[PDB]
């Protein structure tokens, strides 16, 4: 076991790039999170592929 | 990210434990309308801040189900089961989405964590609750706020 | 039997509310190796006894898996997702078996309930937590000492 | 409303089955709390014993 | 019962072989909405008859699937696609119902085989088509005429 | 050796779907070389049966 | 490219239909151990050329699977079931890779198939039977070449 | 037509299977109303591919 260097509060960037039914997509993300705590919020921006032609909620999971 | 999981001293934190360096999982969800997804992400971090290169593809969903015609209200709250396959950790959950109608659509999900480095002690048989939610969006939801609680825990008695 | 879970007030609690007339439940379970079985229970009440009629139907177990070689050790605690299908009372579960060594033999239980009574209000969507364990057995299992315990709830944030 | 389930109950059992072309009988009697959501069984092999399976695949059927 | 299937020369006849002692057959029939089958079949010959003990059972149908609201016209015509898995026959079939409307719904089967005596020697890997049909039946299904026709091949090239 | 060119078929199923009991007498014959069989079905308990037919006829 | 399969007369050839325009397909296969692959190709053409952009991803393979030890040594011969859902033209296969010692490992396909051109008429309920084989490979399998050959047919009596 | 009895095929296909990325090249020939194709397949990326080619073979 080893200090994990991971704070009370930490950032999060991300980048999903993906297809579903032959459409793509990009998507970016910026938020904040309480690893200890088990929270986190997220907020993401549709870069290319917008508007979705499918449900935003099998994405979510994978953020 | 898995890292955003409170866990309790007697569970082992295999997360936690993977950094500074950092994971990956992957993951296939099965719809029960024959859609299936694959999804990757590579988790690594500098400084205070977790980076996530993310994929994300799927396939064979029916053009008027729920996911093609943008039916689905919320994921219900759920339970991963975590558990050593192959000598790898892995998370299976029976996933539901709520939809317009109050009916429900079910996925099966499993996921494959991999710690990056060496070292990293596998937990015993946990359990992990999950609450996911869109707390905003706009119209088409090119922008969207996102929310997730989760908790490790060992079952009943407790 | 289902009437054995702690339901808070604010879930319908459909099994309790099924008698004195009683209850009715379909299951299958499916492992991962092939293994199929199908089970029935007919839950009635008469003074201060539930009577359980029980079927139970199993095929397809490989000669050489943990379940026809006994390298089973226990169910894992686990988490049953209720909810409505087609008018139905529907239970969904990721189980595990605990093997030898550590291992763990996955199987996926799908139950549907059903009241004698009609009209019986359905429950909106809920989890049921559960325990079961075998508390003593002679060598053969000929004479066993079971155990389960079960607490319905909302899931995360409760 | 009146379910008449008291919160100390008998549970009286009778399962009959067949696993792998093995049919079996198993006989239940135990007790339970069901607002405190737990019961407990003593079940006897009547018929099929020794059994050929490993028994926890039975136990969530009781 | 596979006995009536017309085997070539070139693949083992695993069920022909099995006799006059006989065989055994389990089956899982899963279809798409949940609904699950189990069944078995204890298969005996005694002169030129033969015997057939038969269970089915299943459960989560839902109640206005095509199976409770008896919406089916036939089985599609399948093949069976037969392999050894530890040290078991099996035979893994794709099945669809058609339904009124001309929609299909969709079951898999699986299959394991088991001679009674020992040493039957166990085929190698092969698929048997298969085609199945109601005759004729009263109006309730309390009279039925059944008909069934099956042939193992090798697949492409040699079929 | 022990199978003819011509055999008979007598069966009986016993079972249960959706909590409903059913027995099924059969009566045939079939040409096994062939891969031909034909039965005739009788519901001797259940009858009428609340399920399609179809989903049993794989198990005769 | 299923328009490299013998149709007879007497069944809709929905994809040689699809041209000049094309058609795309997307297929999900589902393996034994976990292992899930997703799949994408569209598929255009020009004089007597097809052009082909084909995306492949899979999740979920052990480490000690036969597809991470390369223990396999082919796919069985098959038989794909073509019919229509949701106005979509689909193949369900159950295939079967040989491996080393002669054991097999299961794998389930389902495919969809979409024409460009609006109007292409969809063929009733038909089965394709498949072969396909490696002719010749080096070491590495980083040359190989590839033969199918397939065949629409009505199944028994014809 | 738009079907010729000889048609060639050309492909390229990109991927990745457990985290392994590749890129694959194919060339061949076939006969479309015989049913028959073959391709000479050319990894050009992410060779030699950790995992079973066949699992691949489906899909050119
Ligand atoms: O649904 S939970 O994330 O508040
Ligand atoms: O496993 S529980 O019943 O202690
Ligand atoms: O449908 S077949 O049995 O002629
Ligand atoms: O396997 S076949 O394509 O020769």
């Amino acid at each position: 076991h080893h200090m994990s260097a991971i704070k009370p509060d930490m950032k999060i960037n991300l980048r999903m790039e993906g297809n579903v039914n032959g459409h793509h997509f990009v998507i970016d993300g910026d938020g904040t999170g309480k690893p200890f705590e088990g929270k986190q919020s997220m907020d993401l921006e549709v870069k290319e592929g917008g508007p979705l032609p499918f449900a935003f909620d099998i994405l979510t999971t994978a953020f | 990210n898995r890292v955003f999981a409170e866990y309790p001293d007697h569970i082992q934190d295999y997360f936690k434990q993977s950094f500074p360096k950092g994971y990956s999982w992957e993951r296939s969800l099965t719809f029960e309308d024959g859609g299936i997804c694959i999804a990757r992400n590579d988790i690594t971090m500098e400084g205070d801040t977790f980076y996530n290169k993310v994929r994300f593809h799927g396939v064979n969903f029916p053009a008027n189900g729920p996911v093609m015609q943008k039916k689905t209200l919320k994921w219900e709250p759920s339970t991963e089961k975590m558990y050593v396959r192959d000598g790898v950790l892995t998370g299976d959950i029976t996933m539901a989405l709520l939809l317009e109608g109050n009916a429900h659509y079910r996925c099966d999900s499993r996921t494959t964590y991999k710690a990056k480095e060496k070292g990293v002690k596998l937990p015993g048989y946990h359990l992990v609750d999950h609450c996911i939610e869109i707390l905003s969006h706009d119209k088409d939801y090119n922008k969207v706020k996102l929310y997730e609680h989760a908790v490790a825990h060992s079952g009943l008695p407790d």
